[PDB]
């Protein structure tokens, strides 16, 4: 779904569905922070 | 029992042991030949100096005018021969006495410039000076001379703030910013001065501010339909070809909109008055206390936005104008010559507190035991050591975050964490959140071989008065070390509330950082 | 080193050692008959028990159905003779081996079942038995029993509640609703089952409810618009006779605002479909992932307002009508029949579970090292000894309280720092407040006798990035203990901001409260 | 400023003029909190 759908949602993470919960996730690079992995620090 | 108060491992002797010390105003040239002597714990009396001469130039300023007077400068005092350097791991005289075995009936710094204690402590040194933590939060330290020992240092000087005849305390601040521009706001506020007074000028002398200035009521009237004035005078204001910049980097943020720079205009409207006006210490007091300061200063995010000198005027300009309007509006004075005179001298200086407080090194929301705090959630590492995952073992460890939230009863979905498979793996059994002593287990499931998802078992909700412990246990197969490129990312991912951001259904994602080590 | 792990002071031996064990439904009888045997650390294979009935209580839900399942039951396990209770410093069984001297290769339970180390840290007893403490934040111990020596043990029921064939899970929180019924929550779910029923039909069958009803536009809709009719709807609904006491505990709290059960509604209707809506499990599941309930639990400010069967009826009876409404607006599904019948259901379970969490002992914002958030700021103590204020002895202590904001630059304009002459004054010296490695100076002053307040000589500012670490330091000439009568206020006031509260300029105050001890 | 002025502000708690800020605060008596020591707590 992270192919398809939920597509370039996530900016400094890895996209990964989160079954359980019905919704994508991004899991932040190193450093990065936010639900989309927008911002460093 | 000396291994319980001394740290040895900061403990060490030296050749010419040299410090720096912060130099009040008018004490520049006559330090500088010999340091002289002139508290509720008699024993801490003695000549202070640090490690660090920018912390060092932060103690010289008037401690009379301590917001706003002019700095002194730095002096670099070195010790003839040998001196012994004694890290203490407490600042308590009497508990430090007793475990170094002294007179407990006498003032610790003086016991510090005897012979005996010099003998035995001293290793071989000519005097001891006392180490201590600079501070929580900081790598500096604080040395401590005894007054008798500190006559035979060598005062050299490093800076003289005084000497650049600078406004206010630039000078002081301009070396600071020394410290990291080796983000890092080193600025020119020389500059910034003469941008501001240009652009305020510019501003009075365009026919739209004219023209809305006439709208301007002018009397006394109700601080809801004033900010309404100042939020339309700040569009129209914020339209002039001087602010092209700041109308740019303001469109997008919250906090920098209109309405943020017309609530700061009438908060300082409301709180200066003719006596206040008049002072420079009295004004940056008053202003200091005052919220959405961030607002003009383009601090946001954990961020300073307004990086450069062009937008920092643009901004103080702007905002000069803003008070000058506030002012007759609710304040009860001489109208606007505070506006382009104390009032920007003041938020100059606010300016360069806060700007010097970034370039500070400091561990960011969700690092070590800082909270990260994100819609209406605060989470962080119960301890330092649980912010750190070790490596290069076979083996266990636990890692404890404290999660809790403002006030309405929030909820946890669960948990995203970050694995290196055979290295790093989640103890599926050990690993739970305790919610006010209940503890809950949690279903937790490998997603993928990069990150496994937890989830409680009974619905977890945290608010004011009810807080909760989530307990991260990992597992260690493989006995080698996890290499840099393995990490694939570097924190925790505590899921709230479901909420939609740009379009999707996702889940607040409060993130604690962590670092790999051993 | 066995007195590194062990802690002798909760270690001890006792005659017929009895503990509680949550049993799981369709086990009660059979358990009644004895204890037998059926991760990532094979070393606590064991039968878990605890010290608490009402904590064991918990543990009696389908491990199958973890949410709104029905529960078993509790029995108490006692072992005959003497049992040995060793607590344990931690939970490592790698560590705890190496420092018991035991085998490093094999499982740690089975070495505690050995007579060896019977005989060795047995004191006496028969058997042994592990106990950690149950969880961060409670006073309840987990007891981990061997399971050889556990066929020992004599199996007594204490309740069951499956057995009283109430809906849900309402005995099981009935049961331990009685821990601090000897706030405390202590409601009759059939009464509110019954009422919400009750009120649900009369509202269906009120005239003005069904004029509204008419107003709605019965097919999809924004959200925005939305809402506009359900808060509508909510305003009519609440003028309804049978609602009359929520329409009044309403009135005055914004959480508990007709937007607030508008935007609960909407999202409600957003999360529920088909699969969902036909579901127990699944329905509850995506409900408790949602904001804004404390808006229908009437819970907000660290107590649960909604306090009686009457009130809690009300808002769930006004919150399922609402939810009927927003279904067709938004959702996509047999529009009504849930919001009767699951909504109901699911949301009585995460009522349960929050008064659950408000009856159980927690320290609230500011004691001990809870975080205590106001106005965008959050301090709390470094440690809890910082929260501990000792007296009976002549001298100092410090205190470390960390401090800081979500986002934009928040300014301490000073602190207000509770005194009793003579046993506790504050040493104006070694007292100050550290920014980011910048170690501040303060300027205190006895206002009173009673208060003393110290303001910061350079401006202070936190935010995001930017933290602050507050030095309270206490000085005692009296070694005679401070008695309670003394004792006029027990927290540290932290000033921000000037805001105007209920007409008058004040500081936002932060506190952290404290204990006088020893 | 407490007797005149500030008076009844404080709820539980006693009033200080504080003045370096210019302006009242209240000295919580033990467990309650607020600007005007409101609640308990």
């Amino acid at each position: 779904p992270c192919l398809r759908k939920y597509k370039d949602f996530c900016i400094h993470g890895e996209c990964k569905y989160v079954k359980e919960l019905r919704a994508p996730s991004c899991i932040c690079h190193p450093g990065y922070h936010g639900e989309r992995c927008h911002g460093l620090s | 029992g000396a291994d319980d108060v001394v740290d040895s491992s900061k403990s060490f002797v030296m050749e010419n042991f040299s410090s720096y010390h912060g130099t009040k105003p008018g004490y520049v040239d006559s330090i500088q030949k010999g340091i002289q002597k002139p508290n509720y714990d008699d024993d801490w009396k003695g000549f202070y100096s640090t490690d660090n001469k920018y912390d060092a130039a932060g103690y010289s300023v008037d401690n009379e005018n301590p917001l706003s007077g002019k700095a002194g400068g730095v002096v670099k005092v070195t010790y003839p021969g040998l001196t012994k350097v004694l890290a203490l791991k407490v600042d308590n005289a009497e508990t430090i006495k007793k475990e170094l075995g002294l007179s407990l009936t006498e003032p610790l710094m003086e016991q510090v410039g005897t012979e005996e204690f010099i003998k035995r402590f001293g290793d071989g040194a000519s005097r001891v000076v006392l180490s201590l933590p600079f501070a929580e939060g900081s790598s500096s330290v604080e040395y401590i001379n005894n007054w008798e020992q500190a006559k035979a240092l060598s005062v050299e000087l490093e800076i003289n703030f005084e000497t650049r005849g600078k406004r206010g305390q630039d000078a002081m601040y301009e070396y600071m910013a020394q410290a990291c521009a080796g983000s890092c706001i080193n600025l020119d506020w020389d500059v910034i001065r003469d941008k501001t007074k240009t652009k305020i000028e510019s501003l009075k002398e365009h026919g739209p501010i004219k023209n809305k200035m006439s709208e301007s009521p002018n009397k006394t009237v109700s601080e809801e339909k004033a900010k309404q004035y100042l939020e339309e005078f700040h569009q129209t204001a914020l339209e002039h070809p001087e602010l092209s910049e700041l109308k740019t980097v303001t469109g997008t943020n919250p906090v920098f909109a209109g309405a943020n720079y017309a609530a700061w205009a009438v908060n300082v409207a409301q709180v200066i008055d003719s006596e206040t006006a008049d002072n420079l210490e009295k004004t940056t007091a008053a202003l200091s206390i005052l919220p959405g300061i961030g607002s003009v200063m383009g601090i946001a995010d954990g961020a300073v936005h307004h990086n450069t000198e062009e937008i920092v005027a643009q901004s103080i300009a702007l905002s000069s104008l803003m008070v000058a309007q506030a002012i007759p509006l609710v304040g009860e004075l001489v109208d606007i010559g505070f506006a382009a005179y104390n009032f920007v001298e003041s938020i100059i200086n606010l300016f360069q507190v806060v700007h010097n407080s970034y370039n500070r090194p400091a561990y960011s929301p969700g690092h070590k035991t800082q909270p990260f705090l994100h819609d209406g959630y605060a989470v962080s590492w119960n301890t330092v050591e649980d912010s750190i995952i070790r490596t290069g073992f076979q083996g266990e460890s636990g890692h404890d975050i404290k999660i809790t939230a403002e006030n309405t009863p929030l909820p946890i979905a669960g948990v995203l964490l970050p694995t290196i498979p055979g290295k790093l793996d989640v103890n599926k059994s050990k690993t739970h959140i305790s919610v006010n002593g209940r503890k809950i287990r949690m279903r937790c499931r490998a997603i993928d071989g990069d990150v496994t998802f937890c989830r409680p078992k009974s619905p977890v909700y945290v608010g004011n008065g009810v807080h909760a412990n989530l307990h991260v246990a990992f597992h260690r197969s493989s006995s080698e070390k996890i290499h840099s490129n393995e990490i694939s990312s570097d924190s925790i991912g505590v899921l709230g509330y479901q909420k939609t951001v740009d379009h999707t259904k996702v889940n607040s994602k409060l993130s604690l950082f962590f670092e790999i080590k051993s």
